[PDB]
RNA sequence: CCCCGCGGACGCUACGCCGCGACGAGUAGGAGGGCCGCUGCGGUGAGCCUUGAAGCCUAGGGCGCGGGCCCGGGUGGAGC
RNA sequence: CGGCGACGUCGGCUACCCACCCGACCCGUCUUGAAACACGGACCAAGGAGUCUAACACGUGCGCGAGUCGGGGGCUCGCAC
RNA sequence: GGGGACCGUCCCCCGACCGGCGACCGGCCGCCGCCGGGCGCAUUUCCACCGCGGCGGUGCGCCGCGACCGGCUCCGGGACG
RNA sequence: UUCAAGAGGGCGUGAAACCGUUAAGAGGUAAACGGGUGGGGUCCGCGCAGUCCGCCCGGAGGAUUCAACCCGGCGGCGGG
């Protein structure tokens, strides 16, 4: 707790963190998430396929 | 190689590899072997158990030509001979065995590590151990002594 | 083999000049001069030199033969073109492309022969 | 120095050593048929850095 | 500033061979390709036991390459070893093998030929089987070397059976004191 | 002066040195490498009559 | 007038001044040449602020830039007309330039030669 | 069955080249790399040099993160 | 797309001198702690300190491999090497 | 002790069948390319010159300006729920 | 005289410390130093009307003159 601020965030919050600063960790590396097809490629098989549903 | 070792590499480093607190100094813990119960006494019962003490009878004028008797295992018996004096005995129709001089390959007792072949062979020998001499009647063989 | 051969010359020849951080290779043979696999002009069973004409006009073009390897008397065939640069350059280009003789050398062969063919021409005040 | 099919006649236990690679020839190697049947097709294709908007 | 150690971040392993051979640099050359343009596993453990030292390429004895290419389903299969295969004068029957090794010994390789065998480089595996395809990939005992008898815990421990480095063995050599109930103390 | 200045190399491996720098010696490649002028020679392995 | 190079991207200096070593100021018995301070209390390997600079690997050049002339070049060292040919396929990105130890007979050669070939020469102008 | 065009950049010293991601304090100490430097030997550069070697001097031009190096001018006079 | 260009100006500067603003205590060393009222150091040149032998241990490279090794001796025009 | 026979390897041969002409080579052909010489002697081909010519690449001797696009960032208006 | 005495009998070269003189600059916080600029100076740049070269178009000129064929030489590839 003397470490952090945290919270509970919005819905806004959530889509502006993941759309802007939204980063995947795609084989180990720190990827920036300009596509559909990287998010789909490691999270589909969880039905995850955009960043809608990653927000979701 | 002067020019591959860590002296190159020290230059210009002022302890060269030995601290600048303990240093590096003549002969700090004795020279050689000394301490070895006193100081080094760790060392010497972690590494070298049975360093210190006597066991034994000793014996004035040991002569090792005396006790000279190399030993052959039963698996390598048939490597003393060609491999054709083996072939020719296993296609051997009567009971024919080549006689195996372990003696003459210079070797004085046959110990019985191993298995042999089965077919029989004539082995010479100083001595045997009993399991060596157990499996060459196995196969059909014999064993004569010789001095 | 060239590969063998190229893993006993690749760091140690007498042609291999390494200076300023850049690396050439003299033999004979070795357009564009560097010290490669690629264009390593001895190490190979087939391969194109370009080089100026004894008289000091046009181009030499030397092949190395299929037969004879082991006899460097007569393991290259050389000729001369002395025309003008375009026909000298589609002459090399037919020697490399047509015979399919060793086509990864076809523009390194004619970008030496158009150097070659340059400095021949007056220099210019 | 011997054939490999025969030992030399005139040191009287040299044998001429063994290749541990009978075909130098990377190239004929890698091009014969049976090596690029068992090959996937290359990824010729660079992908650079993609700047993210 | 970032919360992390940087003690493990360089990962030690052969990346190429130590050595300057180029017949083994040219057939690491070759399996380098092998291992990259294939999905075959074979030619990745083949490629990295390439890299690796002598010591850890131990010699396959030919009494145990026999045993371990006499296990059911593995008649007509290429054993491979990346090293040395080496004579044993304990057997006395060869069967039919064939084996893809780095060397074999003069009389190795004239006992696998006479029973009619067949020995391979490894190019000549690669064109055989390029994904490795009905192989044997078998080692020499990696262990079996004087230097783990030396290792373990030290021997002036109890219930430890490593060998002590001495100059000399016999009855006057590290065997009174530390050995024995009857002088000090045996653990 | 006892600085050991001899090196003993096994004789089988003097053997290998020698096999190994006469099969270089029938290389064009190799030996033009060392430099030796070899372009008008007939024949690389150069063998003359015993007259000579 | 000069031989132009294939391409001339400006070239970035990290730094242009020289790594001097620490105190070579004060005495002549310390060259300037850079010797890396390895004393206990050496302020200057502790790098307190205002004290001299250390190199390291951060101001390493562009490696696209790295070891380029002014005029765009990349000098290669020759020393007589045989080692002037390799540069025959380079004219673009090397420019060679003569020894200093070439006699003032033969460097005219280079120099000739190199006009023939479109090499530049950094010193052409160098014994006359 | 490409052919009114007969043609089509670079590359791959594989010990090379290319891409992506994260990271970068350091005494004692360890390791790696050094196309950093000195001297001598085996090879090699159809190397350099009395039309000027070594060495030295230099408000001269530069290169390299750096160790250092190259080049111009002067002096020098025989080797590098 | 504009201006400007030879006996005056154009560009350059790592490098020479000078000025200004900010920062800046003298290195080496022992030490928990050095700028120390702790010691050594007036200045410059040249010289100057982990070496060789033997013996172990482990790692690595090479050859051969249940073997391996001629190192002592001998034979080879006794000898430029 | 000699001389034999046998076995294992070898080194040459007398011949055929099998896989290949290969990175061990020649002769014939077939295709292709280059070179030399003829012929082709002009709407072809080539050479050099001029245009303040165009289309490409690179780049402006020096000093500068503008425009739009994109990335990051700090701000300001206006409106809706 | 000598090639040279800027080789003159402890005389090849002739560094640094240190000193004299000349030239330029500066000077009341001892000097010296790091970063950033500015001014001056010495030099450098064949600086001073500013690259170059591929194709095409037009203009005016020259020519061992081009394609296709024939002869010869030489290669590359393939052939039960
Ligand atoms: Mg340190
Ligand atoms: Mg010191
Ligand atoms: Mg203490
Ligand atoms: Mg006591
Ligand atoms: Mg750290
Ligand atoms: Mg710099
Ligand atoms: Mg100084
Ligand atoms: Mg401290
Ligand atoms: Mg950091
Ligand atoms: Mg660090
Ligand atoms: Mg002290
Ligand atoms: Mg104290
Ligand atoms: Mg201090
Ligand atoms: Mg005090
Ligand atoms: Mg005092
Ligand atoms: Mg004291
Ligand atoms: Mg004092
Ligand atoms: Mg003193
Ligand atoms: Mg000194
Ligand atoms: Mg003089
Ligand atoms: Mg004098
Ligand atoms: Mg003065």
């Amino acid at each position: 707790e003397p470490y952090i601020a945290w919270g509970y965030p919005n819905l806004k919050s959530v889509n502006e963190l993941i759309y802007k600063r939204g980063y995947g960790k795609i084989n180990k590396k720190r990827i920036a998430l300009t596509d559909n097809a990287l998010i789909a490629r490691s999270l589909g098989k969880y039905g995850i396929i955009c960043m809608e549903d990653l927000i979701h | 190689p002067s020019r591959l070792r860590k002296t190159r590499k020290l230059r210009g480093h002022v302890s060269h590899g030995h601290g600048r607190i303990g240093k590096h100094r003549k002969h700090p813990g004795g020279r050689g072997n000394a301490g070895g119960l006193h100081h080094h006494r760790i060392n010497f019962d972690k590494y070298h158990p049975g360093y210190f003490g006597k066991v034994g009878m000793k014996h004035y004028h040991l002569k090792r030509n005396q006790s000279f008797c190399p030993t052959v295992n039963l698996d390598k018996l048939w490597t003393l001979v060609s491999e054709q004096t083996r072939v020719n005995a296993a296609k051997n129709k009567t009971g024919a065995a080549p006689i195996i001089d372990v003696v003459r390959s210079g070797y004085y007792k046959v110990l019985g590590k191993g298995k042999l072949p089965k077919q029989p062979v004539i082995v010479k020998a100083k001595f045997f151990s009993r399991r060596a001499e157990e499996k060459i009647k196995s196969v059909g063989g014999a064993c004569v002594l010789v001095a | 083999s060239a590969h063998l051969q190229w893993m006993v010359v690749r760091n140690c020849s007498s042609f291999l000049i390494k200076r300023n951080k850049q690396t050439y290779s003299t033999e004979p043979n070795n357009l564009k001069a560097r010290n490669s696999f690629r264009y390593n002009g001895l190490i190979h069973r087939k391969t194109v030199g370009v080089e100026p004409a004894a008289d000091g006009k046009g181009v030499v073009v030397v092949i190395k033969r299929r037969s004879g390897q082991r006899k460097p008397a007569t393991s290259y065939v050389r000729t001369t073109i002395n025309k003008n640069a375009r026909a000298t350059l589609s002459s090399i280009r037919h020697m490399i492309r047509k015979n399919k003789y060793r086509p990864d050398l076809r523009m390194a062969a004619i970008r030496r022969a158009s150097a070659i063919l340059r400095s021949q021409k007056p220099v210019m005040v | 120095y011997g054939t490999w099919r025969k030992a030399a006649s005139l040191k009287s236990n040299y044998n001429l050593p063994m290749h541990k690679m009978i075909n130098t020839d990377l190239s004929r190697i890698l091009k014969s048929p049976e090596i690029q049947r068992a090959l996937r097709a290359p990824r010729k294709k660079i992908h650079r850095r993609v700047l993210k908007k | 500033g970032v919360d992390i150690r940087h003690n493990k971040d360089r990962k030690v392993r052969r990346k190429e061979p130590k050595s300057q051979d180029i017949y083994l640099r040219l057939l690491v050359k070759l399996y380098r390709f092998l291992a990259r343009r294939t999905n075959s596993t074979f030619n990745q453990v083949v490629l990295k036991r390439l890299f690796m030292s002598r010591t850890n390429r131990p010699p396959l004895s030919l009494s145990r390459m026999i045993r371990k290419m006499k296990l059911p389903g593995r008649e007509n299969k290429t054993a491979v070893v990346v090293g040395t295969i080496t004579d044993d004068v304990r057997v006395q029957e060869v069967p039919k093998l064939k084996v893809c090794a780095l060397r074999v010994t003069s009389r190795a390789r004239s006992r696998i030929l006479r029973a009619g065998g067949k020995i391979l480089t490894f190019d000549q595996l690669a064109l055989d089987s390029p994904k490795g395809c009905g192989t044997v990939l078998l080692s020499g005992p990696r262990k079996g070397r004087e230097v783990y008898r030396h290792f373990g815990k030290a021997p002036g421990t109890p219930h430890s059976h490593t060998k002590p480095y001495v100059r000399s063995k016999g009855r006057k050599f590290e065997r009174a004191r530390g050995r024995r109930a009857s002088r000090g103390y045996k653990n | 002066t006892w600085r050991r200045w001899h090196r003993r190399v096994n004789t089988t491996q003097k053997r290998y040195a020698i096999c190994s720098a006469l099969a270089a010696s029938a290389l064009p490649a190799l030996v033009m490498s060392k430099g030796h002028r070899i372009e008008e020679v007939p024949e690389l392995p150069l063998v003359v009559e015993d007259k000579v | 007038a000069a031989l132009r190079p294939l391409v001339k991207p400006k070239i970035v200096k990290k730094r242009t001044k020289k790594f001097i070593r620490h105190q070579s100021d004060r005495y002549v018995k310390i060259k300037r040449n850079w010797r890396k301070p390895r004393g206990i209390d050496n302020r200057v390997r502790r790098r307190f602020k205002g004290q001299i600079l250390m190199p390291n690997i951060g101001y390493g050049s562009n490696k696209k830039t790295k070891h380029m002339l002014p005029s765009g070049f990349r000098k290669f060292l020759v020393h007589n007309v045989k080692e002037l040919e390799v540069l025959l396929m380079c004219n673009k990105s090397y420019c060679a330039e003569i020894a200093h130890n070439v006699s003032s007979k033969n460097r005219k050669a280079i120099v000739e030669r190199a006009a023939q070939l479109a090499i530049r020469v950094t010193n052409p102008n160098a014994r006359l």
